[PDB]
């Protein structure tokens, strides 16, 4: 947000005591500036874990495993996935404001995030030491029982049950998603906040702050010169106090938003490109394996976990 | 600059998709902005689209190896900016470069999937973002890839750790 | 040795450190040029308020200029108090990844780098702090048949150990990460269910050494 457009409309007297706090404004601009982009980085550290974009061979011989919903769909305008377009259909001037697009759009991030879910689905933990490698799904969950504690044979006996299980079950976070869409509050207040800020420096932009007029053209026409401009530093404390504020609030949220920026990168390597075992980090349970999403201004995941079915008493020693 | 029964402000006037009761007189956006008006004597209702403003983002190619320039317009159309060498981007009008349908990694980023880089007789060019190369893995559920030897990289990791004790 | 070299020829391999110290100066640099505006003010020299306005005028004149510093003021307290914050997020980062990859052998993925984790040494540094984070790499991706398991005597075995592997005349089993095959033998192997039981299992010999 520019002062001489948010305070002036471009106006020869306001402009020219802008002048006169000089830096004073400037620094408000470099801050935003800043937080743009650090705003470029958050998306590239969280999504940009690919060194080459990986894809999900023609024919998905994955041992009964139902990746479909969560890989893009190849028909459409964005190749987003069936659940992708669940998050992006549910999730949401002269006046000195000015907004940039991102440089990493949807799109762009649905084909990392298409590369992040070939990459889990084929090469698992592989992926995390140079080249992926190449591994029959039944094998990669070999690997990734064998990595819980739990021996590979248990997969084989239960193979039909673990593809079963799995398949509704994300089947089942669509559909709640699709009755649900508070269940994605968290980004959608992201976006609320953001929106709030803009509409609060452009609500406080109407305010006197306790001057004659609020409206520069008519305290020029009203006073005499002088007087105007003793109004006019009034309206310009006023009004560079309300983007001080603006811009103090968006860099604390920028520390909020990258943390939580660092947290999701560190989920998707953690889970996705590789099986970590921090305790409960990507939920309940043993984890199994997890999937990215894209999503506006966020990330979503499905991460997946096993939990025991009935917990049967033995004698021991 | 318009000023419509004492209302004004600076922008572009157009038809309007709006409908409105022959009451009213005036639209509005957040803290009564005017996004509307009808006119006083013609009976058609016109849409404010509010003057066009944006940065002006510089595409300089290092000191080091020559002097050509591009000048990207934050916002704008290439029809309010131009130049010869006029390309519209999704971030801007950029001025100055040229266009290549390929797509290549980012050295110099434009915005919306677009960014600039230099290449030979050396120009300005603006390129659509590849993400990295493709790696096209063949895949079947009998066979294993397994790697044989190992090299050692290094990784060289900067981290802050404190400031300048000031008072 | 090669890390030394590309940092001596490209100095801007350093620029997450070198941007901290920048912030900071930019951020005094700041105070002191907002220190010499009037802030609409008469005059932003006391001196000259003082000899220029009557008393009670030049006193609100000062009263104006105290504010306007004061607002400066703040706004690099600030400015150093968000910034604070985030150099101690990344001192806290470095902290953990000293403990993780320096004094300890972390799981972490990727987590001091793309690779396998195998060491790692600090450096000191101008406000900050250089680690080198050696990891392995495989050096070449080659293909060899598989299955999760082979069956003799009409039972299922498992590896104890890595993966079962061929070469289309035996069967050997490997390491997880790298293709150096063992005989498949009864004693290296865990059995358990029907041969049937296995999905894509392969009928072969398990040897007796
Ligand atoms: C204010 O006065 C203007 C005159 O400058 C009025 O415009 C005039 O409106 C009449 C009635 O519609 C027009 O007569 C007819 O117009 C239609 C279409 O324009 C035409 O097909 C017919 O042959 C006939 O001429 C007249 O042309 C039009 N004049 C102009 C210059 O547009 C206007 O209606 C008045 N506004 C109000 C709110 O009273
Ligand atoms: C696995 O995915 C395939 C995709 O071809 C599913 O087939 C269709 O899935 C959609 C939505 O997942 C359903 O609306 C259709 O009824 C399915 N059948 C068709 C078009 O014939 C398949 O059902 C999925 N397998 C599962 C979930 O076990
Ligand atoms: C292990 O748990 C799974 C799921 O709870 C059971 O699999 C179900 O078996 C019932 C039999 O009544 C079938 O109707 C369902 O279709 C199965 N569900 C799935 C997802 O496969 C299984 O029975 C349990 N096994 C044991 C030994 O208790
Ligand atoms: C081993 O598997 C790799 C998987 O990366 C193979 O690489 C691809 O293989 C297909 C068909 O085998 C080729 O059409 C592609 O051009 C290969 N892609 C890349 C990026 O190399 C590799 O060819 C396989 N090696 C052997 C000897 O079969
Ligand atoms: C996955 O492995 C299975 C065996 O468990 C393969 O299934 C059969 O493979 C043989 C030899 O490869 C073929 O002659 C049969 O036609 C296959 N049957 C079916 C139903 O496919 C299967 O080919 C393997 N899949 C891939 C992609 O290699
Ligand atoms: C697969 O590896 C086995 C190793 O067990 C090979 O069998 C050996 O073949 C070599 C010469 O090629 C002989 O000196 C050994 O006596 C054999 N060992 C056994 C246990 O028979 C086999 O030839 C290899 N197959 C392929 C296709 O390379
Ligand atoms: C301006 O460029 C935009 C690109 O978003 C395009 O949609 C629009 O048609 C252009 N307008 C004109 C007048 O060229
Ligand atoms: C790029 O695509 C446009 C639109 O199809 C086409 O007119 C132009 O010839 C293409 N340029 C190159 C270098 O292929
Ligand atoms: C492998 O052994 C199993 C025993 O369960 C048998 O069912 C199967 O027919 C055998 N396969 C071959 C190729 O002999």
């Amino acid at each position: 947000v520019d002062c001489t457009m948010y305070i002036c409309g471009d106006s020869t007297e306001c402009s020219n005591l802008l002048l006169q706090y000089g830096s004073f404004c400037t620094q408000l601009n470099r801050a935003l500036t800043g937080i743009a982009v650090e705003q470029d980085k958050n998306t590239q550290e969280v999504f940009a874990q690919v060194k080459q974009i990986y894809k999900t061979p023609p024919i998905k011989d994955f041992g009964g495993f139902n990746f479909s919903q969560i890989l893009p769909d190849p028909s459409k305008p964005s190749k987003r996935s069936p659940i992708e377009d669940l998050l992006f259909n549910k999730v949401t001037k002269f006046n000195g404001l000015t907004v940039l697009p991102p440089l990493l759009t949807d799109e762009m991030i649905a084909q990392y995030t298409s590369a992040l879910l070939a990459g889990t689905i084929t090469s698992g933990w592989t992926f995390g030491a140079g080249p992926a490698l190449q591994i029959p799904f039944p094998m990669q969950m070999a690997y990734r029982f064998n990595g819980i504690g739990v021996t590979q044979n248990v997969l084989y006996e239960n193979q039909k049950l673990i593809a079963n299980q799995f398949n509704s079950a994300i089947g089942k976070i669509q559909d709640s998603l699709s009755s649900t869409p508070s269940a994605l509050g968290k980004l959608q207040d992201v976006v609320n906040q953001n929106a709030q800020a803009l509409n609060t420096l452009v609500k406080q932009l109407s305010s006197n702050f306790g001057a004659i007029s609020s409206v520069l053209n008519d305290i020029l026409s009203r006073l005499d010169p002088p007087e105007a401009e003793v109004q006019i530093d009034r309206l310009i404390t006023g009004r560079l106090q309300s983007l001080q504020t603006y811009v103090t609030q968006q860099l604390i949220r920028a520390a909020e938003i990258r943390a939580s920026a660092n947290l999701a990168a560190t989920k998707m390597s953690e889970c996705v490109l590789g099986q970590s075992k921090r305790v409960d980090f990507c939920g309940k349970g043993y984890h199994l394996m997890s999937f990215p999403q894209s999503a506006p201004h966020g990330v979503v995941f499905l991460h997946v976990t096993y939990v025991p079915a009935q917990e049967k008493n033995f004698t021991t020693a | 600059n318009f000023n419509f029964n004492g209302l004004t402000g600076t922008g572009v006037l157009t038809e309007s998709n709006k409908k409105f009761l022959p009451f009213q007189q005036f639209g509005r956006d957040i803290a009564d902005t005017t996004d509307a008006v009808r006119d006083p004597q013609t009976l058609e209702i016109l849409d404010i689209t509010p003057c066009s403003f944006g940065g002006v983002s510089v595409i300089t190619p290092g000191t080091n190896t020559s002097n050509q320039v591009a000048v990207l317009y934050q916002d704008v159309n290439c029809t309010e900016v131009t130049g010869s060498n006029v390309f519209q981007t999704r971030a801007g009008c950029l001025i100055g470069a040229e266009h290549v349908n390929n797509s290549y990694e980012c050295d110099i980023p434009i915005g919306a999937g677009i960014c600039a880089s230099y290449q030979t007789s050396q120009s300005i060019i603006a390129y659509t973002m590849s993400l990295g190369a493709e790696n096209s893995v063949a895949y079947s559920n009998n066979s294993i890839a397994i790697p044989t030897n190992f090299t050692i990289s290094v990784t060289t990791e900067i981290l802050p750790v404190s400031m300048t004790k000031t008072s | 040795g090669k890390i030394q070299d590309s940092l001596s020829s490209t100095p801007s391999a350093l620029g997450k450190l070198q941007d901290v110290v920048n912030q900071n100066a930019q951020a005094l640099n700041t105070l002191v040029k907002q220190l010499s505006s009037n802030f609409g003010a008469i005059s932003s020299v006391l001196n000259d308020i003082l000899s220029r306005l009557d008393p009670p005028e030049a006193e609100v004149q000062i009263d104006r200029l105290i504010t306007g510093r004061l607002q400066s003021l703040q706004t690099y307290v600030t400015q150093q108090l968000i910034r604070a914050a985030e150099i101690r997020a990344s001192a806290n980062l470095a902290a953990t990844k000293m403990s993780e990859c320096v004094l300890g052998q972390s799981k972490r993925v990727d987590f001091c780098g793309k690779g396998y984790h195998l060491m790692s040494f600090p450096q000191s540094a101008p406000h900050g702090v250089v680690f080198l984070h050696v990891t392995y790499v495989p050096a070449q991706e080659k293909n060899f048949t598989t299955a999760p398991a082979i069956c003799h005597d009409g039972k299922a075995h498992f590896p104890r150990e890595g993966v079962f592997v061929s070469n289309g005349t035996h069967w050997f089993v490997t390491q997880r990460n790298f293709y150096e095959p063992q005989i498949i033998t009864t004693d290296n192997t865990f059995v358990s269910g029907n041969c049937d039981v296995v999905i894509g299992i392969v009928n072969n010999t398990v040897y007796d050494p």
